[PDB]
Formats: structure tokens, C-alpha cells, sequence
């Protein structure tokens, strides 16, 4: 699964700038980018965020 | 443990920072300066000045090219009579907010066991300030405001020993 | 609010929600009209308590507020339970998953 310019938090929450995306039915790893700034468009404290990146 | 760019600077000067809050009556017998009553050097124990307590609202913009370390404390008084005699506020809350973290602090008033002739507690917290980030303090009581900040920049641990230098 | 969902699948169901932290007290009543709010999320394994704090945060991306996002897993046969009176971000979609890997930050094509 490749998310492009968006990170995991832009995909698991439904960020509107990551609309052009075709999520497959199965994957093995998630790819982020170095310029992954279009994730959480609203700020906040993502509690237990590091464990969610390994579960999915 | 490993700081190569330390600079002990004063984040809030004691002259004209809190003119409505007393910074001298908040002393204790467990922390003696030279035998008399005193309190911490890098911390300021704000207490009730008069018969009330104004709301605190301070900030600091990181004008340096390195991280700024800020230490504060959350006072936990023993009895409810000691809460009104030092702060005159029952429902108190302390907020510390940065660009990364926003924490909620709530002091508990209960009878603790007597340690060093003190029936109260004081939880100390800390956070980092990024270059360009502005810290935010907002509390109505039981806040230990900082006096000095530790500007640091790193890329080590602790040693307990009695060897000379 | 009072919602629930029975796991009718043979795999785990991942549920993501959020806890809204408004900036000022005027923004709390203008969006929820409730001062004392509390959010409860309860499963067969975990029962958490959420309490939003209303305080002035530094301006990040022209927003003076915060929103803490939480998550939990739902076992097959377990029923999730949501009960809140304000500041709850209800989910729209769920991620049914089943596993036995991490993250990669790169700019390589696919």
C-alpha cells in the first residue's frame, strides 16, 4: 500500500487531500514520504499512535 | 546528560513578571537557605497575595537556535484548609501547551504520610521547546512557575560515585 | 449519543474516533452547548474515560484547538459501546483486519 504524499494519519482518519487513492484488499508494508505534511490537517495529540502504525 | 551548548538564562525576570503575585511568602522549613525558611532557586512558589489569586497567563517565544528546557511543578497540598490559606481557590487546574503537547494537570488534596516533616507533595514535570515554538502557561492555582530556563542542544547517562574531579 | 456494533465477521474490527479539545469556552457552547462533557468507550477488555480540556493552545496551522485521536480493537463476538454527551468524533468507516512489519519513509516509486 502506497499512500503517496500523505502519511498513515492522513489515511486512517480520511484527510481530504489524499482522496485520489485506491486502497487494496491486502498489503505487507506502508510507505510514507519525507514531505508527509498533509496528514493531520487538524492538530492534536495522537495517543497510542505508534502502536497503530504497526497493527495496520 | 550530554549538553554541549548549555546557557543558563533567565526566562522570566523577577523584577516585572508577576506584580500581582507574591514570590517571597511561598517558603518552607524543609528547604532552608542558610538556616531560615526558604524555597527553591530555579522555581518560584507563588502563593496567595492578599485574599485572592489572579489568573496566570505567561508565554515565551524561542528566539534562539536551539532547544529550550522548561521545568515546572504541580503542588499537592495536604488538607483543604491549606488549599485556601495558600491559593484561596478550590477548583484549580494547570495547563501547559506547546505545538506538540497539551497536558492537563489536576492536583489532589489528601493526607499523605509524613516525609521530611511535610504532609504535602509536589509533582514536577518538564517539556521541550522547539526553535520557533511558543510555550503557554495558564493556571488558576497550584502552579510552580519557572525562574530560569536551560537552553540545550545535543546530538550519556548518570554515574553514582564518590571519586574526585 | 448511544451507539453500538456487534462483530458479525470472523476477524478483528478496528475503530478510530477522536476527542475534540476546543480553544475557548465560547467555542464549547457554540459547537456543543454543554459545559461538563465526558466520552466513554467500552469493550469486553477495555473501558476508558475521556475528558476534554478547554484551554488556549498555540496557533498551529491557523487552529487554536486540538483533537486527540484514539483507537481500539474489537474481537469477533465483542460488541463496542459508545456513550458521550459532547466532544465526540464518531466513526464513519471501520477497518476489518486479520494478521499473524512497520513504516517506510522514502520517495521511491511503485
Amino acid at each position: 500500500l502506497h499512500l503517496g504524499k500523505c502519511n498513515i494519519a492522513g489515511w486512517i482518519l480520511g484527510n481530504p487531500e489524499c482522496e485520489s487513492l485506491s486502497t487494496a484488499s491486502s498489503w505487507s508494508y506502508i510507505v510514507e514520504t519525507s514531505s508527509s505534511d498533509n496528514g493531520t490537517c487538524y492538530p492534536g495529540d495522537f495517543i497510542d499512535y505508534e502502536e497503530l502504525r504497526e497493527q495496520l | 546528560s550530554s549538553v554541549s551548548s548549555f546557557e543558563r538564562f533567565e526566562i522570566f525576570p523577577k523584577t516585572s513578571s508577576w506584580p500581582n503575585h507574591d514570590s517571597n511568602k511561598g517558603v518552607t522549613a524543609a528547604c532552608p537557605h542558610a538556616g531560615a525558611k526558604g524555597f527553591y532557586k530555579n522555581l518560584i512558589w507563588l502563593v496567595k497575595k492578599g485574599n485572592s489569586y489572579p489568573k496566570l497567563s505567561k508565554s515565551y517565544i524561542n528566539d534562539k537556535g536551539k532547544e529550550v528546557l522548561v521545568l515546572w511543578g504541580i503542588h499537592h497540598p495536604s488538607t483543604t484548609a491549606d488549599q485556601q490559606s495558600l491559593y484561596q481557590n478550590a477548583d484549580t487546574y494547570v495547563f501547559v501547551g506547546t505545538s506538540r503537547y497539551s497536558k492537563k494537570f489536576k492536583p489532589e488534596i489528601a493526607i499523605r504520610p509524613k516525609v521530611r516533616d511535610q504532609e504535602g507533595r509536589m509533582n514536577y514535570y518538564w517539556t521541550l521547546v522547539e526553535p520557533g515554538d511558543k510555550i503557554t502557561f495558564e493556571a488558576t492555582g497550584n502552579l510552580v512557575v519557572p525562574r530560569y530556563a536551560f537552553a540545550m542542544e545535543r546530538n550519556s547517562g548518570i554515574i553514582i560515585s564518590d571519586t574526585p574531579v
